[PDB]
């Protein structure tokens, strides 16, 4: 199961580090080794764009508060509620009760950056 | 029945020529870089050393691990099998050898080596009650850590010191 | 049937016969040549792919807040659920 | 070539060595070596020679150039003759039926004899353009045959040194 | 040759492209960047849509932040509704369907 | 006890609201006609057969009422999914007949293990595509829901 | 051929069945699980005593005129009624 | 209730790494991720021949003997 040793295990930084740096100096002169380039490349290609992941939302943060719904300990909760909504019709029998007519306000907002009245 | 997957030459008789040339392949006699020098005797070899061959020297070569094999049922002719894969790590692990690496290089092929599936239909079967699939794992790990970029061309310099052999199956 | 009994085999890197071991290897580029071009399916739809609840987003952050700086007052039970 | 690049005498003696030793170690017996890797090999090839070219007279480049032509010219040459064997075997076990049974068998191989004959006249005459190649010769063509042998009984010289 | 000669010889132009007459340096490039594309480029790509899904959803969601935030209502419902089915919750959508009802219903 | 089956509320409106036919453009036609059947166990999703009264109808495009303006959406989203049907055989085809092609000369096992593989990613392949040529990922969410209401519901008395 | 039941052959299709069979079922009844979900909340069966008198009312709250709306009983259960005016 | 910011880059940084390492895993640690290549070796490698007859080529022949090429 498996190829033949093409190279350094994952954990290996130091060993990966000189296949990906080959992969632009020296060309490869056979299948083997050229794979094995790409994928020791990929460690640090996939590791670089998790870095500016990472340094993107901590420089640039969302600005959402919804994201505190995906916290580890609410997934379980958030499973259970999309199994758990009330059983009906998507279509209203009845006119719902807001206090606030939200398309009315919004048509405002637009209209003139000013609440209604 | 005769072994299974085999040429049946006659009754129960196989055929099994590949197997032994296969055998031959992997070159199963000491190398040493210095000749023996004059006045010098048996080579050291302490207890523990000659304990590790314990359970790989006992094979009687009677090719039921091979033919149990799933993996030489669908490729004979380049799997080397868990008969000769046993035995290519007997010399490895062998303190006197001291061609290991080049023994390691040479094994080191999808082929020959890494048809093992771990399906232990070899340890199984085996009359003298060998491991072979423990031996083959063993020799998976040592390649896997000790391998290095130059071992290609280590190949390619024994075969060229094989250039002058005669017909049959060899290193090269 | 009967295999044809001439053969000119292969003598030298110059003198190549067509057999099926140069057929694979022309195999070998057109599957690989299939990546190239499947790969643009993935990148075409992280690059068109959009995630927005109506055509009001684009209106709110043209009129409520323009330069993306615009705090807004956080009232937790809102997206929180309770 | 087309090419800009430029390199010194000791930068092309590693580059031409470097691939001497890559095909000359590789195990040619498997097929899946040789489709993976040929394209490689060609690439490096073509730069290899046009940078080796002012020193194919050079006591150290020279040889090396020589013995890589050589080599590359067995390679093709052992897998053209390997490759018509594979064929031959394909066909007989597509001829034993589904299972080995016979269930769906295909029509079996009217002159396999002939065929040995032909291929092991050709293993000859490898042998005898490549003298210094035997290794990689009997690993590849001389194994094939060995693996025919089974199939069919046809003698060929170094029949007895495979245990036939 | 006739018609016949003009079909074969079209035929014959069409099918001229193969593999083999390609450079040994292209034959090469085009299965490097192959190999490149399926080790390198398919795993990254998810994590980049992975990247512009928080972003663009963030986006969406603040949006909504801001409205309520203009209107200073504590009606969250009338918001976002989180019991109803589907997309319904968003105050568009729950419009969309009051507007349904009152033009279907007497 | 017994279940009725009645049109939904946005059924009514376009009904009410239609002014004509509407032509059926080729690659709609190919599109119903390639979508797959939808047994109905229960209720709950539009079939090719509701799909095609949606395309049917005809509304005024410069009406202002918000009921037809709904309508107008919704068409546009169930119209955008027909159409996407189309990939789905191209893919297919392709999945199955250029890898045997690939694969001509080799065994009967190979054929059998890796054509059905590639026949279903070809077929991934092209609802891919079509999906995405016909712009259904830069639907918002209020299109999308709006082309996915139901066309039947079951009665709800008072 | 030979044949036995403890041939691999018979034995991996018998290790296979168990140990997939469980998995499959239950993966699959969860996702059947997940879209029930979503259905009920869709669109929720809902029982009526009497056809008649529930089709009447549907009419009368829609301003349907019976006269153009066709009513056919699918199976003993369900009963739907369809525009008779439709293209 | 009413907080004056709120703190998402834990929570999201979290979501990322946990969503990117086991894509990443799957994709590149098991060696199970190598399966496919292990059967066709097994299976499909070397087991072809150009002298038996197949479908494929049979229908692009007579396609183009049907055409007059
Ligand atoms: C195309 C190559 C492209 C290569 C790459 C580009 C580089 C090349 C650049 C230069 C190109 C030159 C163009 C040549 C035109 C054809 C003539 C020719 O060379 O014939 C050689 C040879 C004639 O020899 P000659 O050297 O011309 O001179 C002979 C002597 O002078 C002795 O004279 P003679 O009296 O014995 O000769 C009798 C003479 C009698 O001819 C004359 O009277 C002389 C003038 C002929 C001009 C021909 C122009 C093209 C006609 C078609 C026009 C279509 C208009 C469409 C308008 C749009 C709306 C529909 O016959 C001809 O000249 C042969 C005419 C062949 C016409 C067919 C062209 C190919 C098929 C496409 C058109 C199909 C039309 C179907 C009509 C059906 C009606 C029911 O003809 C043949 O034997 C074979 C004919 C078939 C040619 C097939 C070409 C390949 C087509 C497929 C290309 C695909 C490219 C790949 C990518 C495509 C992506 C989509
Ligand atoms: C109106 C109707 C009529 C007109 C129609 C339109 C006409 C337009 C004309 C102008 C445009 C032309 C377009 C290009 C077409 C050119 C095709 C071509 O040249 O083919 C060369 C090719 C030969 O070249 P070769 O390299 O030597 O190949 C050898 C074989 O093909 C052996 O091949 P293999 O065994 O290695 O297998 C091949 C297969 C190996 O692979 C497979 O088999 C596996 C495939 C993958 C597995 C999964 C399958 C899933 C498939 C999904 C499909 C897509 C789904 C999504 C889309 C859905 C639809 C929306 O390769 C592939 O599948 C690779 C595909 C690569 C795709 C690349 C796409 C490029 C995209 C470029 C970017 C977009 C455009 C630019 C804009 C960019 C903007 C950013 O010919 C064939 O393939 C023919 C094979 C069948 C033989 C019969 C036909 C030929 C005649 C032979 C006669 C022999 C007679 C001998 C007689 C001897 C005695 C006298
Ligand atoms: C459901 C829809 C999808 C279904 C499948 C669709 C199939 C079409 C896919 C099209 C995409 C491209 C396909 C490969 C292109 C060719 C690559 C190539 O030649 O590279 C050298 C290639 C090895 O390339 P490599 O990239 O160095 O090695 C890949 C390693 O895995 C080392 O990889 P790594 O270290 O870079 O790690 C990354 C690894 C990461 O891999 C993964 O992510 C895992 C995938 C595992 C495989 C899953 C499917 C297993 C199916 C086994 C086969 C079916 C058995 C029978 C069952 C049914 C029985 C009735 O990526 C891969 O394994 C490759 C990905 C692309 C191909 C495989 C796609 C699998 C899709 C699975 C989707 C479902 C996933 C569910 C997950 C559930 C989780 C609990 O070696 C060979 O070609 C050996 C051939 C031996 C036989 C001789 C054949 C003639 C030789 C002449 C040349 C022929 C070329 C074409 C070969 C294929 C002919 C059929
Ligand atoms: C030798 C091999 C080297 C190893 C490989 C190294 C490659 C690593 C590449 C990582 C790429 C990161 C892409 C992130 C994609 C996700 C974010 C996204 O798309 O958002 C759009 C974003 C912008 O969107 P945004 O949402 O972040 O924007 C918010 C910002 N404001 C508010 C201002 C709008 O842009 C980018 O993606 C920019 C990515 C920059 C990544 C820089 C990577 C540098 C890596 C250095 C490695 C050095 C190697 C040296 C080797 C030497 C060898 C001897
Ligand atoms: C030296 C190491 C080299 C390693 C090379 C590794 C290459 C890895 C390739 C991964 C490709 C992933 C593509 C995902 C699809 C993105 C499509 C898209 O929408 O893009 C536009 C968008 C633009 O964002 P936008 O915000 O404008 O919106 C576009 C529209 N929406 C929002 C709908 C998506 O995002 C990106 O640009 C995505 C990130 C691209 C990152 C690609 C890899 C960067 C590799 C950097 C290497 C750094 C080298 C270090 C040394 C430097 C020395 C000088
Ligand atoms: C240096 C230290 C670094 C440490 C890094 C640690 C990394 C690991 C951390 C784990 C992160 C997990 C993030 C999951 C994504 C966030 C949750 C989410 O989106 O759910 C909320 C979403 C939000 O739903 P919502 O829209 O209802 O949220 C609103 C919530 N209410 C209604 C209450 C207002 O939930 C759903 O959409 C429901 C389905 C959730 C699906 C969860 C997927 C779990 C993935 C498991 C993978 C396991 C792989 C390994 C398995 C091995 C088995 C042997
Ligand atoms: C060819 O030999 C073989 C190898 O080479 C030695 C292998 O390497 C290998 C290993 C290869 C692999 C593991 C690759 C993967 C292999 C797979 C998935 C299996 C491939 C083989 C097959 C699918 C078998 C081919 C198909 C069949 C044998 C058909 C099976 C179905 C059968 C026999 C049912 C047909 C029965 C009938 C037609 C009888 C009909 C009955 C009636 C009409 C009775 C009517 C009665 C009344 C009352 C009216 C195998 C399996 C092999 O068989
Ligand atoms: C022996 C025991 C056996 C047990 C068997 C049963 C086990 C059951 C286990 C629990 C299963 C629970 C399944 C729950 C599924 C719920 C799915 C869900 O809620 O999804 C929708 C829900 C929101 O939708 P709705 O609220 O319906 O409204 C529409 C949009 N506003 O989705 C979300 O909120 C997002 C979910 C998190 C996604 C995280 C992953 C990131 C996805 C995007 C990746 C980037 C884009 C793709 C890039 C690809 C590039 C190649
Ligand atoms: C190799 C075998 C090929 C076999 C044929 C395959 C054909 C595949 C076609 C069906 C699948 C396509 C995807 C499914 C459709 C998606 C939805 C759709 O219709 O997309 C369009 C957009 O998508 C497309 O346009 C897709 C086009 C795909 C074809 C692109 C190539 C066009 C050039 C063809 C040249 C043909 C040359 C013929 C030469 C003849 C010589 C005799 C949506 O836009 P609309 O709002 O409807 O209106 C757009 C314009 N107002
Ligand atoms: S069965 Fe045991 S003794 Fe016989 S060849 Fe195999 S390992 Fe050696
Ligand atoms: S049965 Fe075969 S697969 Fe390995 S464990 Fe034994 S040699
Ligand atoms: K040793």
């Amino acid at each position: 199961s498996g190829n033949a040793a093409r190279g350094p295990p994952l954990y290996d930084l130091p060993g990966n580090f000189r296949y990906a740096k080959e992969f632009f100096t020296k060309p490869a002169i056979s299948y083997g080794e050229f794979h094995q380039q790409c994928t020791s490349l990929r460690l640090f290609v996939c590791a670089g764009t998790v870095g500016y992941m990472l340094f993107s939302f901590t420089m640039w943060p969302c600005r959402s508060s919804y994201w505190k719904n995906w916290a580890v300990w609410k997934v379980p909760g958030n499973i259970m509620h999309h199994f758990s909504k009330r059983s009906g019709s998507i279509f209203l029998d009845e006119p719902l009760k807001r206090t606030i007519d939200v398309p009315k306000t919004y048509a405002h907002l637009i209209a003139t950056r000013r609440l209604p009245g | 029945q005769p072994l299974p997957h085999t040429y049946v030459l006659k009754d129960l008789v196989p055929d099994l020529s590949n197997f032994y040339n296969q055998y031959k392949s992997i070159e199963p006699f000491l190398k040493r870089r210095r000749a023996k020098q004059p006045g010098e005797k048996e080579y050291y070899q302490s207890i523990e050393d000659r304990e590790k061959l314990d359970g790989m020297y006992e094979c009687n070569l009677c090719a039921c691990c091979m033919t149990s094999c799933p993996s030489y049922w669908w490729n004979p002719e380049y799997y080397l099998g868990p008969a000769v894969l046993l035995q290519a790590y007997r010399w490895i692990a062998d303190s006197r050898d001291e061609f290991t690496t080049e023994r390691m290089a040479w094994i080191n092929d999808s082929m020959r080596l890494y048809r093992c599936h771990g399906i232990m239909n070899c340890t199984s079967c085996c009359p003298k009650g060998l491991d072979p699939a423990k031996a083959i794992a063993k020799m998976k790990a040592a390649i896997a850590a000790a391998y290095e970029p130059g071992w290609t061309k280590i190949v390619a310099q024994e075969s060229i010191a094989n250039k002058k052999r005669e017909s049959g199956m060899m290193y090269a | 049937a009967r295999v044809p009994e001439d053969i000119e085999f292969t003598k030298n890197r110059y003198t190549r016969r067509y057999n099926l071991a140069t057929e694979d290897r022309v195999k070998l580029l057109n599957w690989n040549a299939f990546c190239i071009a499947v790969t643009a399916l993935p990148i075409a739809y992280v690059y068109y792919s959009w995630y927005e609840s109506s055509e009001d987003t684009d209106m709110i952050y043209r009129t409520m807040d323009p330069m993306r700086e615009a705090k807004a007052d956080y009232y937790l039970p809102l997206l929180r659920g309770h | 070539m087309l090419t800009v690049d430029k390199f010194t005498r000791a930068e092309a003696l590693q580059r031409a060595s470097n691939l001497y030793y890559q095909v000359l170690g590789t195990n040619w017996e498997d097929g899946l070596n040789l489709v993976l890797d040929v394209p490689f090999w060609e690439s490096e090839l073509e730069k290899v020679d046009h940078m080796c070219e002012p020193y194919l007279c050079d006591d150290e480049i020279g040889p090396i150039i020589r013995n890589l032509h050589e080599t590359v010219n067995c390679m093709y040459a052992c897998e053209d003759v390997r490759d018509h064997i594979n064929e031959l075997l394909e066909l007989s076990s597509r001829a034993e039926g589904v299972m080995g049974s016979g269930a769906a068998a295909s029509e079996e191989v009217e002159n396999m004899p002939e065929q040995c004959g032909m291929v092991t006249k050709a293993y000859e005459d490898l042998l005898a353009r490549y003298p210094e190649h035997h290794p990689k010769i009997e690993q590849t063509v001389g194994h094939g045959l060995a693996v025919l042998r089974q199939l069919e009984k046809f003698n060929f010289k170094s029949s007895h040194r495979y245990f036939f | 040759g006739g018609i016949g000669g003009v079909w074969r010889g079209a035929f014959e132009v069409a099918s001229a492209y193969t593999a083999l007459n390609l450079e040994r340096q292209r034959f090469a490039n085009i299965i490097r960047l192959g190999t490149f594309c399926r080790v390198v480029i398919w795993p990254v790509i998810p994590l980049v849509g992975l990247f512009h899904y928080i972003r663009q959803r963030d986006r969406d969601w603040y949006a909504l932040e801001l409205l309520r935030s203009r209107c200073k209502s504590e009606d969250c419902a009338a918001f976002y509704d989180w019991t109803m089915p589907g997309s319904s919750g968003h105050w568009r959508m729950q419009n969309d369907l009051e507007i349904i009802r009152r033009a279907a219903n007497v | 006890a017994n279940l009725l089956l009645v049109p939904s509320d946005i059924t009514i409106i376009e009904e009410k609201n239609k002014i004509a036919k509407r032509r059926i453009r080729l690659l709609e036609k190919t599109g119903l006609a390639l979508m797959f059947p939808v047994f109905h166990w229960r209720y709950s999703k539009l079939d090719k057969h509701d799909m095609y009264n949606i395309l049917r109808r005809k509304f005024d495009p410069s009406a202002s009422d918000p009921a037809i303006d709904i309508c107008r959406r919704r068409q546009e989203s169930v119209r955008r999914r027909v159409i996407a049907q189309n990939g789905l055989l191209p893919g297919l085809l392709l999945g199955v007949s250029l890898p045997w092609w690939s694969l001509r000369r080799y065994n009967y096992q190979s054929k059998l293990i890796v054509l059905p593989f590639c026949a279903y990613f070809g077929a991934i392949c092209g609802r891919i595509a079509g999906h995405g040529l016909s712009w259904r990922w830069v639907e918002t969410d209020r299109q999308r829901m709006l082309g996915n209401l139901p066309a039947k519901v079951y009665y709800r008395p008072k | 051929m030979m044949l036995r039941y403890d041939s691999l052959l018979w034995q991996c299709t018998l290790a296979a069945g168990i140990w997939f069979i469980p998995q499959d079922v239950a993966a699959i009844s969860a996702f059947l699980l997940y879209g029930r979900s979503k259905s009920r909340t869709i669109n929720q069966p809902v029982y009526v005593d009497n056809i008649d008198t529930a089709a009447n009312e549907y009419f009368k709250r829609k301003g349907l005129d019976p006269t153009k709306m066709i009513m056919m009983r699918k199976s003993s259960k369900i009963t739907e009624i369809r525009y008779g005016e439709m293209y | 209730n009413k907080p004056v910011v709120v703190n998402t880059s834990g929570v999201v940084n979290t979501a990322v790494l946990g969503i990117s390492g086991a894509w990443l895993y799957f994709y590149c640690v098991p060696l199970r991720r190598k399966e496919w290549y292990d059967i066709m070796m097994d299976y499909v490698h070397h087991k072809r021949t150009q002298y038996a007859s197949n479908f494929p080529d049979k229908a692009v022949r007579t396609a183009l003997r049907f055409a007059k090429v």
